[PDB]
């Protein structure tokens, strides 16, 4: 299957509620580490990740982040100041990493962002960055004299893909787990509109669509958000808005699909708390 | 395993 | 910049009476990240709720999640409430979809 493995810096200057620099690492964008600079210290957040990488892992990793979070200190300070900034609380993002598909074949982006907004981002066709603003203009010209896309790619073409493939083996039963939804048709009172739910799935590709009379109907269908589990898990739900009027003169089904399975559901389902 | 934060902006 | 909050009060499974379930409370889209987030039953905090690491995604968008076993009866009130920044503390009531 496609895996991934993703890195998200989040660092804030002047917060509260949160660490200065938080680091969060992500196998198919689950959780397996995290550090942040309270702890000052890299820790396991999955069995298969803690199972299979001892103490050498994780003080290496504590090391690289406290690197990582010095160098954020220092970054944001000067974007702050190429902004005209000098009071305030304002926000350093980094995020990168890997793809490794089927194919063989991969992919990897790294990217900054400032206040929440495109600062730099690697092509690494080219090996150039490209500036959002005048203000970032300055860290283009400074990063392409130095070689820095060089190493960046170097790291999300090889190492991170080798990273990657350990990180599969290490936890293949969870990452290629493929469990299907739970399907309901939910409806308030006799007269409310209809609910398609799915819940429970993984991974977070889910189709649903309504019929009419055995043909898909994309009129008033209003397809909820992809919502996430308190485990690996997601759920998405959509809404059929007709009169039950229109609910007796037709024959309407919910269908959902997901992975290589598909589940139907009609009138004849229709839970309620009523 | 993350990277080397190489070089601030 | 200061984005507020999008909240998104909902069961893991579909809001039968009777039926233990769990509740859930993602929030996504606030800036900067400073936030809090609780989850109550009739205006009281239930203990032993999880809340995710920080994190977002690739369009910059910060979003956590907070969830909490519980077993939903009629006439119980259950309520995510999220304070951002030093803005007042909002209050969203889980509704079920059934």
């Amino acid at each position: 299957g496609t895996h991934s493995l993703k890195y998200v810096y989040t660092g804030v200057s002047r917060g509260i509620d949160f660490p200065e620099f938080t680091a969060v690492g992500m196998v198919d964008d689950g959780q397996f580490m995290y550090f942040d600079s309270n702890s000052m210290k890299a820790v396991p957040k999955t069995e298969w990740i803690r199972q299979n990488e001892g103490a050498d892992y994780w003080d290496r990793q504590t090391q690289v982040l406290i690197g990582a979070h010095q160098v954020f200190k220092d970054s944001i300070q000067i974007v702050m100041e190429r902004f005209n900034q000098s009071k305030g609380v304002h926000t350093w993002q980094n995020m990168y990493g890997c793809e490794l598909n089927d194919d063989g074949t991969t992919q990897g982006f790294y990217q900054y962002a400032y206040d929440g907004e495109d600062f730099v981002s690697l092509d690494k066709n080219t090996l150039t960055w490209t500036a959002a603003n005048p203000q970032a203009v300055i860290t283009k010209h400074k990063w392409e004299a130095l070689a820095v896309a060089e190493q960046n790619k170097g790291y999300l073409e090889n190492t991170c893909i080798e990273w990657l493939k350990k990180y599969v083996a290490y936890g293949k039963d969870t990452l290629e787990r493929k469990v299907s939804p739970q399907v309901s048709l939910l409806q308030k009172d006799p007269s409310s509109p209809v609910t398609c739910h799915a819940t429970g799935f993984y991974p977070s590709g889910v189709t649903i669509t309504w019929q009419k009379n055995g043909q898909d109907h994309d009129e008033d269908v209003d397809l909820g958000e992809l919502l996430p589990n308190e485990d690996g898990s997601f759920q998405r739900m959509s809404t059929l808005n007709v009169g039950p009027d229109e609910w007796k003169n037709n024959r309407f089904s919910c269908v959902v699909e997901h992975q290589d399975k598909t589940i139907r559901k009609t009138e004849d389902d229709i839970i309620t708390n009523f | 395993f993350a990277n080397f934060c190489l070089m601030m902006i | 910049r200061q984005s507020d909050p999008k909240v998104q009060v909902y069961s893991r499974n579909p809001g039968e009476y009777g039926k233990a379930n769990v509740l859930i409370c993602y929030v996504s889209g606030f800036h900067p990240p400073d936030i809090t987030i609780q989850l109550l039953k009739n205006g009281v905090e239930i203990p032993g709720s999880t809340q995710t690491d920080l994190a977002f995604e690739e369009g910059w968008q910060f979003h956590l999640t907070k969830y909490v076993d519980f077993l939903p009866q009629p006439g119980e009130e259950y309520t995510c409430r999220v304070r951002h920044m030093s803005s007042p503390t909002k209050s969203y009531t889980w509704e079920p979809d059934m």
